[PDB]
């Protein structure tokens, strides 16, 4: 099954402030169930306990969802924007303190843009150790948390690419060159082709 | 219900 449920990049540091980036929705098939997800976030890789995190996630039903999370309560979706095919989407995630925050989505395409603030979460606590930009295969549980599924990982093309990526620990711009590459890997096979150059992290479904 | 860790 799924070994590795993430692909892009990972930078591994500290006091991280923000990450964003504009990243295109992709088509996607593979069945009504198969899905995938693309967004930024804070911590959720070596840092285990919380994940800030905005980004939209599609369905091979033709269907999409932009979404907001604060890992490990569950994730919500936004209300007031939509999400089609060949849109670019801005998102970015503000850590303001270990348990407080924000997380922004813009349709550059459609002009729209919805947002959610994130105060005195007690469910977990970021350590703002990772920053990343990330094609994930994500789960579904009961709302609880449990009893939780890998969906199947939907191909998608064109390649999905983040652009203008940005990070910054502690006010600084961070080097988009000492990040870690993941690859979303399934059976032990690679089904995406992440890469980072420049200020752009570009994934492919293989 | 949809969760997004690695």
């Amino acid at each position: 099954t799924v070994e590795s449920n993430w692909g892009g990049a990972i930078l591994i540091g500290s006091d991280f402030d923000t990450v964003s980036a504009t990243a295109n929705v992709p088509s996607a098939s593979g069945g009504s169930s198969a899905a995938g997800t693309a967004w930024v976030g804070i911590d959720g890789d070596t840092c285990q306990t919380a994940i800030l995190q905005t980004g939209f996630d599609w369905y091979g039903d033709g269907t999409y969802d932009a979404w907001y999370e604060w890992y490990p309560e569950v994730s919500d979706d936004f209300s007031g924007i939509t999400i089609s095919e060949g849109d670019s989407i801005q998102m970015s995630v503000t850590a303001t303190s270990d348990t407080s925050g924000s997380a922004t989505l813009e349709n550059l395409t459609t002009g729209q843009k919805v947002s959610k603030s994130f105060s005195n979460e007690s469910s977990g606590s970021l350590c703002r150790t990772n920053a990343e930009f990330i094609i994930e295969d994500f789960e579904e549980c009961n709302s609880n948390g449990s009893d939780c599924e890998f969906v199947p990982f939907a191909s998608f093309s064109p390649a999905v690419e983040f652009t203008d990526c940005s990070v910054t620990s502690d006010g600084e711009s961070v080097s988009l060159d000492d990040a870690q590459i993941t690859q979303v890997i399934i059976n032990n096979q690679d089904v995406t082709d992440c890469s980072v150059s420049g200020t752009t992290v570009s994934c492919s479904y293989v | 219900f949809k969760f997004f860790l690695r």
